[PDB]
């Protein structure tokens, strides 16, 4: 991939009292032209994990490839559900993949958000695992919540919010004003629409219409997706 | 950008969007711009070439303007304006504006990248629309006029909806319609949709915002 | 950076400067710049410290192999050669060393000029560096081959400093050694310039001296 | 730098940080970038340091001249007229980013101009390398009637997110609030060694003039 | 237009030998151009019980430097069964950095520790392999401001009346004050910085808050 | 590649240069006289660079000094000569420059023997010695050692002559012929030395 | 890179009563030659006005010169000496007024703004006029990092007219070890309102 | 080129123009490429790189066709085929080969510069329209695909005349006009036009001579 | 800037070469003694150019054609020692260019005295005369004018005399000392000459 070509924008993903919540318009972009407006830029990679991407749509479908395959071999040899793999896991996974296409001048044209829950002491989801078939949210300690962030050129790091593309500037800030502990799934949402409404105003890449997806106890639930209220 | 220009049975309409430059800087602008009470244009491409043209053209506007009068005696939120002058006695024509704004264009286009579409009425040629394009050339369009990164989206729907004679509703609703497509279809085109109608005897200009809905 | 070696009367001397910079930066001024291959032979850095450093070990650990499969200390002329040839072989991919390789051997004292471009050249006499060139002047002007230990010394010193006088890439602390029959001194460990400049040029002290 | 305007009812607020950086280097931790136009009219500046501080003096004394020959209060769209024609008299270069914010007859208008020599009436706008972290607050909580304290209040904001936010920002925080009647310039409005022994350093030479 | 494979993160790494202690303090904020990835991302690595690596440049090639230099002291701890001392460590380091001559890591180190004499001791490593020990040194953004205050502290050349005598509460203070310079001098260089503290006890971590503008 | 030196002492000023005319690969001369340009009233010019625009500002600076000592009927003092050379030079600098080094060498009653330095980027000070070209990397070191305050003019000669016989040995260009201007005791002498 | 090829920086500092400036005395060529080693980059324009013009020397000799005629203009036709406030802007407009094709220079402007009451003034430059007062010190020069560490860490407020001198030498002399193209001897004046002291100080010559 | 795919109830219709290259080297050409009974896809872009793709990809859904079959016995000018597999039994799947299409792409995206749009029926998800883009991503489309430099002048007008469930006949004189006004439109694209109307049990291949007139 | 020369007789070839070691302005040798490959058996490699490709390149072609003559108890023909150095010179063209000019003497009882010329393009032929460097272009047209079939000796030495003076009066690098071989009567002479 010599440069973007279809491009996906921002991603916002924070750690709330069930768990995670993560957050994308539907939109992929041709350059100025707003070719596809029902795409799904936030991918299930198991239970209690899942990636977003910002930029290049080819380069994200290919990394989507390749965390389902590892999902599986990893369904494959499991014994118990502690042998599954954590966000942290995933994440490790994608910086390297990142750091040895760096080294080769082979980027992949992504900022990447790996999002999850690191602790297998909340359900017993992983127990019976289905692929292909879909009580209250139990609060849970952010220590047991992963969320990271990847570039092209390999640096990584994670936090209790993430955001890529031009939510670095505007969602950002707004989050490192009035972000708080254990917020309700209301305060997420609420904080998320107002970030994503600065977003829709002021990135030309973005659209109105969602994707909010969650990690909680329960597994990954992707929400309908809405336009933005007001 | 769009913005578009359609003549009608009694008059010309004008629209544009609003939003101007991946990070949108302003998405309250004004593309439409009142050259003279009868007679706006319609500004693409880069910003500061087009408002110093628009600029300009205004100074020439008054200068004929004043240069015009005879001597001794003779004879959706809408704002609304009567002419002051009422039969056309001084006003520029639409024409000379529109060519003396492609002179200087044309003059200048090693670096004016600069796309106008001239509206107006005058007693002679009644309603007209013109489109001076990017190099200086200018071209009389007696139906419609559209230019911007937008208006490509829109070119075939609005040659499929437009007619000769169109009322003022009809007409009204096409160029919303039509600004409201280019920006669904247009990252660089957005915000809320201006439009400027000039008639025989006063100018009604329009705000409007907008939402596209669709079950395709 | 200036490094020169001269051949006379009573062996080899060796001198350096000490500093290291990253463009107009002085990264550092505690650099050794004498490395000794063997009991028997040093090698000077100049240009790129990395490339000289790693090859001139590297250097040393052939030559470590040679002497014990063979049981017989090597020449000069062979690890000049061995180190002619391995930084011949990068060329093109922008090794940047000049090295001058002296020492003693079974054929006497020995003393060659080797850089990145596979350049390989016999003397008594050489310098290297972007000071090079006033050491040069220094030693020409006063070099002879029957110079005793402490004039050979002093000499060395003087070059030195007036190379790091002139040359912004050279400065810090002036050392020179002395390769003899039996191995080499260090007859200047380290001597801060600073105190040059107040020995040689401007020994009275009372004002800025004029170049 | 980070910068911001706002209009609140009868009245503009201007607001900016104080930190100029030469490259990484902070080369000034209390700066002044709010630059008075006229007694009714300000401006803030986000560009090439020179360009803008002496484009604002020749504003602003050019302004002061047509008011003398003139003797009406100046209008905010003049200064936008002057500044964008000799900003487009050079070809893009000469780049300055302006916020100018002032009150006349018309009311309070805020303009935000760019190096190329394009104006845009505004009602809040933000320039410079944190003019998106400012945005982003100002989007959020912008009203369009304000109190002047609540507007004070915004501007403030605005600029602390861009000082914790660009690392090409810093240092307090300065606002102006242009009224018709007259101004308030708040500079510090908000604010989020070893002694050596007399004659440690030798000297070659020392001389005295009495003036 | 070809991908720029580099980019520097940003932030300080100043190091400080005593006589048998060794101090290394490092920056936490991760910065992309004028922009705050993150407020603490640690510089320093913990390698041996008496040695430590810190690093200014791209967070990538830093991480996994890092992480290559800890697993090839642990490959040597299980084959040769013994620890590494500080000038093992750095000729190992030496070439690591060197094998990558010409597509190096971006990235500028100072290994710090106390050897077997319990003598502190501190290299410090340029991109492609080039290195030498010192007595005191920096890396990073503020690295240029920072030297000279450590070269007018600790060596006092241009000073006539010198006062040659510093314990370890001395430095601990001295090279806070010298992190703060750097972060008010320094747009890269803020937050807070992790200061650690080798002796023969072994290694102790602290915490200082830096300004976040 | 043009080689000029200059050294000066309390009691004389000494210039010398290489006496190469160069064309490509072939010296069409080995007694140039086109890097020298003596001024009336103890001044030279002593001049480096291409030939043609050595010979246009030397004639240049040479034509307005002897202007200005013919209309003001004065000798004009050597720092005036050498800050008017500098500022000529400078002027040209960024229109058209004079790709030339120079050494500026005269004798005052107000300011005694002076020897300016100046670079082809006009960027000029008063200096005790000097040198200029590729043989200035040679050669000024030498000038660096043996220099003292209180030399003989004979003695500065001896260093003269180190100067050319190191320029012969370890230059690329084995420069063998030389010129020198010598003034001292209110007297202008010129020689020629080979190897 | 032009700035690079004599070095060169300047630096200046404000006590109680009392100010000072500071320069080194190199004239580098291509980067690496010293050619002089007396080469002083501040020049006193008044008794209360003195400048440190770092950067090319041509540049700094040629603006010195402009300066010089246009105080000696100022002062002849008014009979009394220019303000350093007047002087400091008119640099700044000098040096806009060749904004495409600009001097390179990076100036300083070290005095006592009158009022007798003699307030320390100090102020740093660009190229093109762009001019930052400050109450503590002033830096230029390719040197100009690592003065500002320097000045960073030791600057005291309020120091008298010695403390001021080992304080303004020793942020000099630390920053130009640690500078190539920069050095080979060190001015220092301090002015007071009754008087000056220049020092050459004993600095290294790498 | 302009290259259009739409989904109407049991069915699916591609259809493009026929121009190649302001030279045109070729006015009857194919742009549409059978590369199974029930599978189809359209090109844009480079025409070499494209076709080797076409090739590739036949060979491709020769061996998974081969490959997917069990053992033993189980159970205006048109041109009509009836499929042989009338079950389904072993005609690969449409997403199979619009994915390995999008992996050669995505696999050889330095130098190719190919946009695809593949329309099929499979029994599993019936009738599908796939995107394949520049750089190898794919994308289902449910309602419509459109590709070439031509298609993005009836962007717009496709948006605002499609229908969730359109008959054959309304969904073929949809995409004729599309074609049509993308043709009058741009220079790129012209000539006869080609449509294939893919169904449940049968394909038909359309010829169509065309004519824009309008009075607009 | 290496200057070699060669003239070939009926009962002699003579090639010459300047004795300098070069390091950009700095001349490391006035005694060089890279450029010389004699090799067993009556043959020579006279070689220009880049002193680390001399050496890479001299000391190739010398050890593979005493390799030849050790496993084939034979002395390698002029002829045939000629082509294989070109051979090996363009093999290395298209890969890793030696940018280095040759002049290949030698004696054979087959062929008499021969002298080849070739270029760092591997362009090759058998001449009677021939020159390499900028200094070819000062000395060719003297090996023309002097040279006749039955010159002895000594005359190709006056000759050679000749070209060194020349070289030392006119061309750019004033090049003083100068090695020489002399094959001759089954001998081979090695001479040095000063100015
Ligand atoms: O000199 C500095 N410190 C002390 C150091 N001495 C050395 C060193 C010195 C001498 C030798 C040898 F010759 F003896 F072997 C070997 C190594 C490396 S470090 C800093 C001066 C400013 C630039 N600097 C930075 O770190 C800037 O940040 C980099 C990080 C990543 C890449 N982009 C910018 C280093």
């Amino acid at each position: 991939t010599l440069g973007p070509v279809v491009t996906g924008t921002s991603v916002i993903a924070i750690k709330y009292k069930h768990g995670i919540m993560i957050a994308a318009d539907r939109k992929a972009s041709y350059g100025s032209y707003a070719k596809f407006q029902n795409v799904e830029r936030i991918f299930k990679i198991n239970n209690k994990t899942v990636m977003g991407f910002s930029g290049e749509l080819a380069d994200a479908q290919y990394l989507h490839e390749l965390l389902t395959r590892k999902n599986i071999n990893n369904l494959s040899e499991k014994k118990r559900k502690e042998d599954m793999y954590t966000p942290q896991h995933y994440h490790s996974y994608v910086s390297r993949v990142f750091y040895v296409r760096k080294n080769r001048i082979d980027p992949l044209f992504n900022n990447i958000i790996i999002a999850g829950i690191n602790s297998q002491k909340y359900d017993n989801n992983d127990d019976n695992v289905l692929l292909y078939t879909n009580e209250e949210y139990k609060e849970i300690h952010k220590d047991d919540l992963y969320i990271g962030f990847v570039d092209m050129h390999g640096t990584n790091f994670c936090d209790d919010y993430i955001t890529t593309g031009y939510a670095r500037y505007f969602a950002l800030t707004l989050l490192r004003d009035h972000y708080k502990d254990n917020m309700t799934e209301e305060e997420a949402r609420i904080l998320i629409n107002e970030c994503l409404r600065i977003l829709y105003f002021r990135d030309a890449t973005s659209s109105n219409f969602i994707q909010i997806v969650k990690v909680t106890s329960k597994g990954v639930e992707y929400e309908e997706p809405y336009i933005l209220p007001c | 950008t769009t913005i578009i220009g359609i003549i009608y049975d009694n008059g010309v309409m004008l629209a544009c969007d609003s939003r101007t430059s991946t990070f949108i800087s302003n998405k309250c602008s004004r593309k439409i711009n009142r050259i003279n009470e009868n007679l706006y244009v319609c500004r693409s491409g880069a910003s500061a070439h087009s408002q110093k043209i628009i600029e300009i053209i205004k100074h020439y506007c008054v200068s004929m303007k004043n240069e015009n009068r005879k001597k001794g005696r003779f004879h959706v939120t809408k704002n609304k304006y009567f002419y002051e002058d009422k039969f056309n006695d001084y006003n520029p024509l639409v024409e000379n504006v529109a060519h003396i704004t492609k002179k200087i264009i044309y003059t200048n286009n090693n670096f004016l990248s600069c796309a106008l579409i001239f509206g107006g009425y005058d007693k002679i040629k009644k309603q007209q629309l013109y489109a001076v394009n990017l190099n200086g050339s200018i071209i009389e369009k007696h139906d419609f006029a559209v230019s911007g990164s937008g208006s490509i989206y829109i070119q075939s729907y609005l040659q499929d909806k437009y007619k000769k004679f169109m009322t003022k509703k009809e007409c009204f609703n096409l160029i919303l319609n039509c600004v409201k497509y280019a920006m669904h279809n247009d990252n660089s085109s957005g915000g809320l949709i201006r439009i400027v109608n000039i008639t025989k005897s006063f100018v009604e200009e329009f705000t409007v915002v907008n939402t596209q809905m669709n079950f395709q | 950076t200036t490094t020169l070696a001269f051949k006379f009367k009573d062996g080899i001397i060796v001198a350096v400067d000490s500093r290291a910079s990253m463009g107009s930066f002085i990264s550092s001024q505690n650099v050794e710049k004498i490395i000794e291959i063997n009991k028997n032979i040093l090698g000077t850095m100049a240009g790129g410290a990395a490339d000289c450093l790693y090859w001139e070990k590297y250097l040393g650990k052939i030559i470590k192999i040679y002497e014990l499969r063979n049981n017989e200390k090597i020449s000069v002329r062979a690890a000049s050669t061995i180190l002619s040839n391995i930084l011949y072989q990068y060329k093109g991919y922008g090794l940047c060393c000049g090295i001058i390789l002296s020492g003693y051997d079974h054929t006497g004292f020995n003393m060659f000029y080797v850089d990145d471009s596979g350049k390989k050249v016999e003397g008594n006499l050489f310098s290297c560096g972007s000071g090079s060139t006033y050491a040069y002047s220094i030693l020409d002007s006063a070099y002879d081959y029957n110079l005793n230990l402490d004039q050979a010394v002093e000499l060395a010193r003087n070059a030195i400093y007036h190379a790091t006088f002139r040359d912004g890439g050279s400065g810090g602390k002036v050392r020179v050694f002395h390769i003899h029959k039996n191995g080499y001194d260090k007859i200047i460990e380290g001597e801060d310039v600073f105190d040059l400049h107040y020995h040689y040029t401007n020994p009275e002290q009372k004002d800025q001296y004029v170049m | 730098t980070t910068i911001c305007g706002l209009v609140c009812q009868n009245a503009v607020i201007l607001g900016a940080d104080t930190r100029a950086t030469e490259g990484p280097i902070v080369a000034d931790k209390n700066c002044s970038k709010l630059h008075y136009i006229s007694k009714n009219i300000w401006c803030a500046g986000a560009g090439v340091a020179g360009d803008l501080e002496h484009t604002t003096l020749w504003l602003q004394h050019n302004v002061e001249l047509h008011r003398l020959n003139t003797n009406t209060q100046p209008r905010v769209s003049m200064c936008v007229s002057r500044l964008t024609q000799e900003l487009f008299k050079y070809q893009g270069y000469k780049v300055c980013a302006i916020v100018l914010g002032g009150v006349d007859v018309n009311g309070p208008q805020l303009y935000g101009i760019h190096p190329h020599g394009s104006s845009c009436l505004l009602p809040f706008t933000a320039l410079g390398s944190g003019s998106l972290n400012a945005m982003a607050v100002l989007e959020a909580k912008y009203r369009d009637n304000m109190t002047i304290e609540e507007g004070k209040n915004l501007v403030c904001e605005a600029i602390c997110a861009g000082i914790f936010n660009d690392l090409g920002s810093g240092g307090n925080v300065d606002i102006c609030v242009i009224t018709k009647d007259s101004y308030q310039h708040i500079r510090p409005y908000k604010e989020p060694p070893t002694i050596y022994p007399k004659g440690t350093t030798p000297i070659l030479s020392e001389k005295i003039e009495y003036i | 237009k070809r991908w720029y494979p580099y980019i520097d993160n940003g932030g300080t790494v100043i190091g400080l030998t005593g006589k048998d202690y060794v101090i290394l303090a490092a920056d936490t904020r991760l910065s992309l151009s004028y922009s705050i990835y993150t407020r603490f991302c640690p510089k320093i690595s913990k390698l041996t019980d008496k040695c430590i690596i810190g690093s200014s440049g791209m967070q990538s090639d830093i991480k996994t430097l890092h992480s290559l230099l800890q697993k090839k002291i642990q490959l040597f701890v299980l084959e040769h069964s013994h620890y590494p001392d500080i000038h093992v460590i750095a000729r190992l380091l030496c070439v690591i950095l060197y094998s990558r001559r010409f597509f190096p890591y971006y990235a500028f180190n100072i290994l710090a520790g106390v050897d077997e004499n319990n003598k502190g001791v501190l290299y410090n490593y340029d991109s492609v392999g080039s290195y030498c020990e010192a007595t005191h040194s920096c890396v990073g953004s503020g690295s240029q401001l920072i030297l000279p205050i450590l070269d007018n502290r600790v060596e006092q050349k241009n000073q006539l009346i010198k006062n040659t005598n510093f314990n370890l509460g001395d430095d601990i203070n001295f090279v806070k004050d010298a992190i703060t310079s750097a972060t008010e001098r320094d747009i890269y260089t803020g937050d807070k910085t992790l200061i650690y503290v080798i002796d023969k006890m072994g290694i102790n971590v602290n915490t200082l808050d830096l300004k976040q503008d | 590649m043009d080689t000029l030196i200059g050294l000066r002492g309390n009691n004389f000023v000494v210039l010398a240069a290489d006496t190469y005319s160069i064309n490509s690969i072939i010296k069409l001369k080995n007694d140039d006289n086109t890097k020298f340009y003596d001024i009336h009233g103890n001044k030279c010019l002593l001049l480096g660079g291409s030939i043609g625009d050595r010979l246009q500002f030397g004639e240049f600076i040479r034509k307005n000094v002897h202007l200005y000592q013919y209309q003001n009927n004065t000798d004009m003092f050597v720092k005036s000569f050498a800050f008017f050379t500098r500022k000529n030079l400078a002027y040209y600098l960024r229109r058209n420059p004079f790709e030339v080094n120079c050494l500026i060498a005269g004798y005052d009653k107000k300011d005694g023997y002076q020897l300016y330095w100046c670079d082809y980027l006009s960027n000029m000070d008063s200096v005790n010695k000097g040198a200029h070209g590729y043989g200035a990397y040679l050669v000024s070191a030498i000038l660096d050692k043996y220099y003292h305050e209180n030399l003989t003019v004979d003695e500065a000669l001896d260093i003269f002559k180190l100067c050319f016989e190191e320029l012969k040995k370890r230059f690329l260009l084995t420069q063998i012929n030389y010129e020198l201007r010598i003034m001292y005791d209110n007297k202008v002498e010129t020689q020629y030395v080979t190897v | 890179s032009i700035y690079n090829y004599n070095g060169g920086c300047v630096l200046g500092m404000s006590g109680s009563n009392c100010v000072a400036i500071a320069c080194d005395l190199r004239l580098g060529a291509n980067t690496f030659t010293t050619v002089s080693t007396k080469f002083s980059k501040i020049f006193k324009m008044n008794n209360n006005v003195y400048v440190g013009l770092s950067g090319l020397a041509t540049d700094i000799q040629t603006l010195y010169e402009i300066l010089r005629y246009r105080v000696n203009l100022y002062e002849v036709r008014q009979d009394a000496e220019m303000d350093v406030e007047c002087f400091a802007n008119m640099l700044s407009s000098i040096l806009y007024s060749n904004r495409f094709s600009p001097y390179f220079v990076n100036p300083i402007v070290v005095g006592f703004k009158l009022k007798v009451n003699y307030e320390p003034y100090l102020t740093a430059y660009d190229l093109i006029g762009a001019k930052c007062e400050t109450r503590d010190f002033v830096v230029n020069g390719v040197t100009s990092e690592q003065l500002f560490g320097m000045c960073e860490s030791l600057y005291v407020k309020d120091q008298d007219e010695n403390g001021l001198f080992e304080t303004i030498s020793q942020c000099l002399l630390s920053a130009l070890d640690r500078d190539c193209i920069s050095g080979w001897g060190a001015e220092v004046l301090v002015l007071t309102p009754e008087k000056i002291i220049k020092k050459k100080l004993k600095a290294r010559m790498d």
